[PDB]
Order: structure tokens, then C-alpha cells, then sequence
RNA sequence: GGGGACUCGUGAGAGACUGCCGGGGUCAACUCGGAGGAAGGUGGGGAUGACGUCAAGUCAUCAUGCCCCUUAUGUCCAGGGCUUCACACAUGCUACAAUGGCCGGUACAAAGGGCUGCGAUGCCGCGAGGUUAAGCGAAUCCUUAAAAGCCGGUCUCAGUUCGGAUCGGGGUCUGCAACUCGACCCCGUGAAGUCGGAGUCGCUAGUAAUCGCAGAUCAGCAACGCUGCGGUGAAUACGUUCC
């Protein structure tokens, strides 16, 4: 049917696309049918820190963790299309969930 | 352990001091450190040698003490006055 | 500031009574952004005054303003070892917003029950000349008028 | 701190409730964040060295 | 009128001349008014002794009221004192007994102050 | 073919569905009077129509979502004025004049580190 | 089911430069006023701290030179303390009420958290909670009902239906353990306080004032703190003499 979730998550930006656009294009030549690279909303992680190490509160530093999320492209199973959804190696900055 | 779910508490190595001298009647000190535990109406008569910090001091559980804790009778602090 | 005149900001028109007055009462009586609330004591006190006399209420409001507005202050300065008053004449816009602030800090502490009532009776009484409101008015003018040998000095 | 008690802290204690967190660079017993394993301080250079990845300075 | 020597304060609605009564607060004025059936909305001066009847034999079957509410209160201070607790010895002397900080206020324990 | 909008002011996202009609507001499933019940902001809701004169036309609709609902009096004006350019293109010089097209960018200042709010700063105390 | 219109999510870009017009200025820098534009002269805010000062702070984050301890100034454990209380200061919270309290009804957010978890639904309890268990590593499910606001009712200016300290009793949950010393719930109790002396603080706009919500640390929590988020939303600025 159309049964093949992905779940690209990744760190930073620019790394992450790329790995959607041009790495996934490797699935359209097996001959299967691609709905396209949905964006979701990025997820953020704020910390907080005093700069100091001892009795200075009122300077502090704000570091952040984003988390893109994209391509939840619901592609063909396809048997032959199986075994070449998982050849190629994608970035170290890169999750994937097969779901 | 002060919902009446789970009973009151009492130490089991306490437990085992006085259940030793309640099978033959008897009434030594019983030196201990458990300020945590609940007086239970088993205790009644004994007396205890409870831990303050510093010393131990003596407790005589007589009937209306039975619903406290044992550390509530050895005080911790110390204060006279300021003058 | 040191750098010149600030810009102010327009009051768009009341949409019960169509004056801009009424919406320069509304932020006097405003406090901790309850501005809804604001104007239903404004609001509420309006038609109280037409229920006491039968004429429109801010006819009733712009003679009671009339009543209240200073046209000399007072300010002060110091010059030597000692200090005095200065008689500085009031521009028009500044006499509507230091007559404004005397008709609703003047009655919040008066003698009734609800701020509705208050403020009527002393909008009522503004515009009649009785007044705490038109009471400061001539003590503003009677401590002005007592000073006329320092009008010399006008900055 | 002190050499015992980054070790104590890292074995497993008698009344489970008992345990708690050091930082995994230093062994400091207050600040510690669980995300990283780090204080407050260990954190602060390992973001601006670009050493653990996905953080860096926000503005908003 | 009084409910159980009480002397309600007369001209007042009767969820809250209840109130007045020691050991009646808003919660028992609630029930004391449900189970007789007198509503809540009801002055104090239009009651009726038949109605004062209703509620004055419902408190004593079920509620604690002056005296031996007072003197049920003022013997269990008593009883903390001869056993030598810690709270015992922390109302002798003025001093708040339920673990309240005691270095920049206790203000109400204690009096006005002293300033030595 | 069908007008749509779009206003927003604070937080506030208005979807206008500009139709001609005899002049009737259904604000998210329910009118005006019964969606802002505030008479000062049902003047600003109907200010692009008196400016216009059109005001017996054009019953609209919008999704009504986000903010608070002094924003959504706002973005609601936003969504009308620009809804009326696309059925007409003579009345803008008359609603650019009045200020019926600035979006008005007067966003929450956010809350920085050492102040009790946006620009608040605690008691000073010099000793 | 489906649609690619509208929002939104997020990639890539367009846009603001005194670019255009008029006056002033050595024709210059630039300034005053327009037009067009979502925005106009740094559009708003953040990130960003030159050469140095204060022998400023930190040997208790870490690192380190000297110096001292090595049957103890090392190290384990149980109890106690860090929470004391004639007082003094400092930063906050809740108040002293009617622009309010209480009861009933009803509307509109944003940014966040969730596997040793988030617990919908049902069921029992006045309530904190207990129990059962769906769905969810989440734009999907849960957190999640925002509170002020609006409308109706009542109180009627009283130390009160304001205030909610203190104390008495009864509980729940976390944890080996809640006495010293946890928070929350129920019933009772109902203190000071009626707007604060000399003095002193913050704030120029989505600011101040007021209203909630979330996060980190964390078993639980003394969270009224701290870092954030949105709701409603002012009054003023002549001016440069004085501090
Ligand atoms: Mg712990
Ligand atoms: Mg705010
Ligand atoms: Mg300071
Ligand atoms: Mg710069
Ligand atoms: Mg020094
Ligand atoms: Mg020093
Ligand atoms: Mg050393
Ligand atoms: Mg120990
Ligand atoms: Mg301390
Ligand atoms: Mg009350
Ligand atoms: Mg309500
Ligand atoms: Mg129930
Ligand atoms: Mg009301
Ligand atoms: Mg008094
Ligand atoms: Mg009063
Ligand atoms: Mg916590
Ligand atoms: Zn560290």
C-alpha cells in the first residue's frame, strides 16, 4: 500500500534538507511514489546559566538545542524499493526512523 | 509511616529490644538512636535512652505519649536566653 | 527631554457619546488595565447625570469642566537663598488634563457608596460651582493671584 | 570536590532515595543539569568549544 | 436571638450570623441550614421560634459549640505541656510550635517589639 | 471568485471571507454583539465600513483565533480594510489616510535576565 | 472521503537605501516637511564589553606555585546541626476592601514538558487524592479548565461575608524515614492591619500597573525566588534653572 514512514530528525539546519532532497532521490528511481519533504515545527531547548563562578547572579548566558523534523514521505513498500531505502549512508548529524 | 495505609512505623531493631523483654517482663534502658520511630501502646512502662545529637537521654512512655514520635522528648537545640 | 518635544497620542472618539472628552475621562478613571471597567463608571455616572437633570450629560460635563479648569499655576523656583512661587500662565491643554485629574481624585474620597455615585454627584456639583473639585480651582487662582510681584521671572 | 565523594556518588547507595547527581567533568554536587550530566559552569566552555552538538548562543 | 447563648447580631442574613457561633464557620453554616430547611437568603430578625427550635437541638446531636469546644481546645494545649513534647515546650514560652521560622519574624507568637 | 484575507495585531489571526449581503457579522460561529459584547471595540470592528460608506453591504465571516480578544478586534479591522481593496480599487487612498492598512507591529517586549520584567528593575538601595 | 483556496508550519528569496520630491547648507556632510509603502530615517528588541581601572570577586567549579597534615587536617557510618532568636537591616509576597468580597453562568492565549514517564475515560471520596486503563517518545496523545474579562445574584461601609497570621483536630501523597524540619487537603480558630514618620525606588509605549500559564534544579519540597510566556492596557514630558 503506502506503508514506509520516515522520520528525519537532525541538529542543525542545511544538513538536514539535503539529506532529503538529494539523498531520497535515490527512492524516485526505484519507481515509487514520493508526497515531498514536510516541514515541521522546530523543537527548542533554552538553558540558562550564570556566566560566573561565584556570586554574580544578575549576568547570565542563554544557550538553545534545536531540532528540525522533515519528511514524513509515505512511500511505496515496494520489495525492490525496500532494500534500497536503507544502502545509503546518511550523515552522522542525521536520525532516521523507519515507522 | 504516617498514612494509615501502610500502618505507623516503628524500627524493627527496635521492635526486637522490647519484644525480648515483654516475653519475660522486664524493664532495662534501652539505648537507641531512632528518633524517627513512633511510640506504639507497647511501649508503655518502658523507659529509653534516646540520642539528641550529643547524649542520650531518658524517656518514660506513660500512657498519653502515644501517638508521638520518640525524638519529640529529647530536645536537639539549646537556648537559654540571649541575656 | 534634552532632545526636544515628544509626540502625543490621539483619543479616538467615544462610541456612546460621540466626544473626546468622554474617552479623556475613561483613562483618568482607569486603573490596572480594567478599562471595560472603566467605562461602565464613567459610563454609569453619565446617565446618572441626566437622571438628576434631564439634559444631556456631557453638556452637563463641559460646564462642569469650565468650572475647574486653572488658569494660572503656580510653579515653583529658587533663585537665591530663598524660594518662591512663580504665576505661569496654563496652556489649554494642560488645564483639561489638571481639571480631569481634580474631578476624579476629588471623588474617590467622597462620601457615598459606589464610585457611580461618587463621581456623578461630584461632576453634578462641578457644574453647579459647589464643589472640593471648584474648591481647588480658586485656591490654585487665590495662591497665583497673592504672587503677582514675581511674574518677571518666566524663565 | 573531594575524590571520595565522586566516587561514592557514582556507586550505588543504601536507600535508593539516597543517591543524586555530580557533574560528569568536574564533580560538582549543585547545578547539575540532567540533559547534559554537567554543571553550570562545564556546560558554558563545552558550548562555546562546539563540543557537544546542537547547542550554541540564542537571541531572541 | 439566642441559639445557644450566642446573641446573634440582629438585622443580618443567616448564613452568617451562624458564623457568630463558636465553632460555626461558613462550611457548618451551610449544613446547618440544609438539613432544617431554612434557607439561606433569610434575616435574622424575621426568624421564627419554631424555626430556632429546629436548629437549636441539631447542634448539640452533632457539632461541638461554645465551652466544651473552648475547653476541649484550651485541654489539649494543657496536654502537650505535662508530657514534655517538643511542641509542649515550644507553647510554654511563646514561641510558634509548628516549625515556623523563627530569626526575622514569629511576630504573632511573640508581641510588638522589644528592640533591645 | 472569493475574497480572502487575512489580518492579525497582536497574536491574533483573522481569516476574512469578505461576501456581499445585507450587512451582518457572524464572528466564529456567532455575531457580533454576542462575540464582542465591548461597544468600543464594535466601533473599530465597522470603522473601515463607516469610512467607506458601506456599511449596509458585505455580510462577512471570519475564523476568529490566537490572542486575546482586544487583539482580535484589531486584526479584525486589518482583515476588513484589506478585504475591501479587492473589491475595490478607489477606496484605498481614503483608508491609507485614516491608518486602516498599518498592521501596527507593537509586539510583547520579552523579559530580560536581571530585571523583574521587560524594562522593571528592582529596589536600588545604594548602601 | 477529499481539497491546495485561506491560515499555519519552514525552506529559499523580495523589501528601507536619505532611494524619490520640496525648502534650508560651501554646491558638502547633514537637517526640516512630504509622496509611496507592512515599515522612514538606527522600524522594535536581542547577541556583541576597545585600551584599562578597582592588589574588586573566586585556592570551595576546575587548574596551579609555595606552605602545612599523614594512627589524621585522610576516610566510612549513625544521630544532630546548617531551619536557633532579647533584636537590627535588606529583597519580596498577601493585605488594609465596594474600580471590592462571595455564589451561579459563559468567552478569548502564548511559549514550554512527557518512558524510573504524561494518565484521558470510568469509578470511590466534601477535598488533597485513590483505583482502573485508553492513547502517546508526540504539530497526532496527555499536560490543558488560562486568569483578569463579560452577564446575573447577594453583601451595604462594618475591623465586616475585608484580612487569613497563629493555634486545636482530622487526613492524603512522596520517601527506608516527614520529631527536630516537607508540601497539600478538610473542619474549627479569626491576630496585626483602616494606606504607612524622616526617608527612598522603578518606569517615556505595547512601557508602567495588573492577570494568569510554563520551564530548569527536583523522589518530594520552604517556588512568594529565578529564567521565560502571553492577556488587558494607561498618565505624562513646558523644559534645562536646580539634584
Ligand atoms: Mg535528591
Ligand atoms: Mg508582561
Ligand atoms: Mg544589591
Ligand atoms: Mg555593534
Ligand atoms: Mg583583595
Ligand atoms: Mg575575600
Ligand atoms: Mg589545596
Ligand atoms: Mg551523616
Ligand atoms: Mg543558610
Ligand atoms: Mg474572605
Ligand atoms: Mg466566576
Ligand atoms: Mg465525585
Ligand atoms: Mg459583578
Ligand atoms: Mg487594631
Ligand atoms: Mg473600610
Ligand atoms: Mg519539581
Ligand atoms: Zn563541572
Amino acid at each position: 500500500g503506502q506503508k514506509i514512514r520516515i522520520r528525519l530528525k537532525a541538529y542543525d539546519h542545511e544538513a538536514i534538507d539535503a539529506s532529503a532532497r538529494k539523498i531520497v532521490e535515490t527512492v524516485v528511481r526505484t519507481g515509487a511514489s514520493v508526497v515531498g519533504p514536510v516541514p515541521l515545527p522546530t523543537e527548542k531547548n533554552v538553558y540558562c546559566v550564570i556566566r560566573s563562578p561565584h556570586k554574580y547572579k544578575d549576568s547570565r548566558e542563554h544557550f538553545e538545542m534545536r531540532t528540525h523534523k522533515r519528511l514524513i514521505d509515505i512511500i511505496d513498500p515496494t520489495p525492490k524499493t525496500v532494500d534500497a531505502l536503507m544502502r545509503i549512508d546518511l550523515p552522522a548529524s542525521v536520525d532516521v526512523n523507519i515507522q | 509511616p504516617r498514612s494509615l495505609k501502610k500502618g505507623p512505623f516503628v524500627d524493627e531493631h527496635l521492635l526486637k529490644k522490647v519484644d525480648v523483654q515483654n516475653e519475660k517482663n522486664t524493664k532495662q534502658v534501652i539505648k537507641t538512636w531512632s528518633r524517627r520511630s513512633t511510640i506504639i501502646p507497647d511501649f508503655i512502662g518502658h523507659t529509653f535512652a534516646v540520642h539528641d545529637g550529643r547524649k542520650h537521654v531518658p524517656v518514660f512512655v506513660t500512657e498519653s505519649m502515644v501517638g508521638h514520635k520518640l525524638g519529640e522528648f529529647a530536645p536537639t537545640r539549646t537556648f537559654k536566653g540571649h541575656i | 527631554p534634552r532632545k526636544g518635544p515628544a509626540p502625543k497620542r490621539p483619543l479616538v472618539n467615544d462610541p456612546v457619546y460621540g466626544s473626546q472628552l468622554v474617552t479623556q475621562l475613561v483613562n483618568k478613571v482607569l486603573l490596572k488595565g480594567k478599562k471595560s471597567l472603566a467605562e461602565r463608571i464613567v459610563y454609569g455616572a453619565l446617565e446618572q447625570a441626566r437622571d438628576k437633570t434631564g439634559t444631556d450629560p456631557v453638556i452637563t460635563l463641559k460646564r462642569a469642566l469650565d468650572n475647574v479648569k486653572p488658569a494660572l499655576e503656580v510653579r515653583s523656583r529658587r533663585v537665591g537663598g530663598a524660594t518662591y512661587q512663580v504665576p505661569v500662565e496654563v496652556r489649554p491643554d494642560r488645564s483639561t488634563t489638571l481639571a480631569l485629574r481634580w474631578l476624579v481624585g476629588y471623588s474617590r474620597q467622597r462620601r457615598e457608596k459606589t464610585m457611580i455615585e461618587r463621581l456623578a454627584n461630584e461632576i453634578l456639583d462641578a457644574s453647579n460651582g459647589l464643589g472640593a473639585s471648584v474648591k481647588r480651582r480658586e485656591d490654585t487662582h487665590k495662591m497665583a493671584e497673592a504672587n503677582r510681584a514675581f511674574a518677571h521671572y518666566r524663565w | 570536590a573531594k575524590k571520595a565523594l565522586v566516587n561514592k556518588a557514582a556507586g550505588k547507595p543504601r536507600f535508593a532515595v539516597r543517591a543524586y547527581t555530580r557533574c560528569s567533568k568536574c564533580g560538582r554536587p549543585r547545578a547539575v543539569y540532567r540533559k547534559f550530566g554537567l554543571c553550570r559552569i562545564c556546560l558554558r566552555e563545552m558550548a562555546h568549544a562546539g563540543e557537544l552538538p546542537g547547542v550554541q548562543k540564542s537571541s531572541w | 436571638a439566642r441559639l445557644v447563648g450566642v446573641d446573634l447580631p440582629r438585622d443580618k442574613r443567616m448564613e452568617v450570623a451562624l458564623t457568630y457561633i463558636f465553632g460555626i464557620g461558613r462550611t457548618r453554616s451551610n449544613e446547618i441550614l440544609a438539613a432544617t430547611g431554612i434557607d439561606r437568603d433569610l434575616r435574622t430578625r424575621d426568624l421564627t421560634e419554631e424555626q430556632l427550635i429546629h436548629l437549636r437541638d441539631y447542634i448539640e446531636a452533632n457539632l461541638k459549640v461554645e465551652g466544651d469546644l473552648r475547653r476541649e481546645v484550651q485541654a489539649d494545649i494543657r496536654r502537650k505541656i505535662e508530657i514534655g513534647c517538643y511542641q509542649g515546650l515550644r507553647h510554654r514560652r511563646g514561641m510558634p510550635v509548628r516549625g515556623q521560622r523563627t530569626k526575622t519574624n514569629a511576630r504573632t507568637r511573640k508581641g510588638p517589639k522589644r528592640t533591645i | 471568485r472569493p475574497i480572502q484575507t487575512v489580518g492579525r495585531r497582536k497574536e491574533a489571526v483573522v481569516r476574512v471571507r469578505l461576501v456581499p449581503g445585507t450587512g451582518k457579522f457572524d464572528l466564529n460561529g456567532r455575531s457580533l454583539e454576542d462575540y464582542f459584547p465591548n461597544k468600543v471595540h464594535q466601533q473599530l470592528i465597522k470603522a473601515p465600513l463607516v469610512t467607506v460608506d458601506r456599511v449596509e453591504s458585505f455580510d462577512i465571516f471570519a475564523h476568529l483565533g490566537g490572542g486575546g480578544p482586544s487583539g482580535q478586534a484589531g486584526a479584525l479591522r486589518l482583515g476588513i480594510a484589506r478585504a475591501l481593496i479587492l473589491v475595490s480599487p478607489e477606496d484605498r487612498p481614503a483608508l491609507k489616510k485614516a491608518g486602516f492598512l498599518t498592521r501596527d507591529p507593537r509586539a510583547t517586549e520579552r523579559k530580560k535576565y536581571g530585571l523583574k520584567k521587560a524594562r522593571k528593575a528592582p529596589q536600588y538601595s545604594k548602601r
